């Protein structure tokens, strides 16, 4: 309750950025970092490739 | 060809010229039944022409072909490309006739299936 | 003399690979991804619509 996701999007923003947020948390799959194998069908990539071609940018804030 | 009632109709006229002019018009309509009949008939024989003729198209390319054409030569991407990736790094004999293997099961199986793409990452 | 009137072959036919060669123009592209995609591209071609590996050519491509 301080405002770190806030003051994060108003960095975001201030510096024209891209955002993207991302919660690690109690996490224990390193395959959302790291994605799937591409083999097995459906098996999606990192959540960092997601955010690369959600924020169309090389220079996002994640 | 019209049918009975309208010889009947057109005896039940009475002067001349409306029992011609019935007359006429079946004969008009015998027309039009015979060139309706011969305009379907010529139109589905041109349609099947054409349908022999698409084997016989596929009959050109397929001498073109013989000319100049994939049959003939066999024909493996993976192969190809994995071989000329491993030809010019000196190569021990064990992981090539592994590599040989594994292309030959990768042959062996369809290009569909999941042990066909597990066998391609390994290869990789 | 090949190309005279076949339906079959005319289709499937510069649809995808354009696609993703005009969706690639604007990017400065590494080197790289350029061959794995090339090839990708070649293979696909050499693949069919119904092929469960070009599905997967055409997700990892995409």
């Amino acid at each position: 309750g301080v405002g770190k996701t806030s003051i994060a999007r108003s960095i975001a923003r201030a510096l024209n950025r891209e955002y993207f947020r991302f919660s690690v948390g109690g996490m224990t799959d390193v395959a959302e970092i790291k994605g799937h194998r591409r083999t097995y069908v459906g098996a999606m990539p990192g959540k960092i490739i997601q955010c690369l071609k959600k924020t169309k940018t090389e220079n996002p804030l994640i | 060809g019209a049918e009975s009632h309208e010889l009947q109709d057109v005896l039940e006229e009475t002067n001349i010229p409306k029992r011609l002019y019935k007359a006429l018009s079946l004969l008009k309509k015998e027309f039009e039944l015979s060139k309706l009949q011969q305009r379907l008939g010529r139109e589905v024989e041109e349609k099947i022409k054409q349908t022999h003729r698409k084997y016989l198209l596929q009959e050109q390319l397929k001498i073109i072909k013989k000319e100049l054409g994939l049959e003939k030569d066999d024909k493996d991407a993976i192969e190809e490309k994995f071989r000329e990736r491993l030809k010019e790094l000196v190569v021990p004999k064990h992981v090539m006739d592994v590599v040989d293997e594994e292309l030959s099961k990768l042959g062996l199986l369809d290009n569909h299936s999941s042990e066909f793409n597990v066998t391609r990452n390994y290869l990789d």
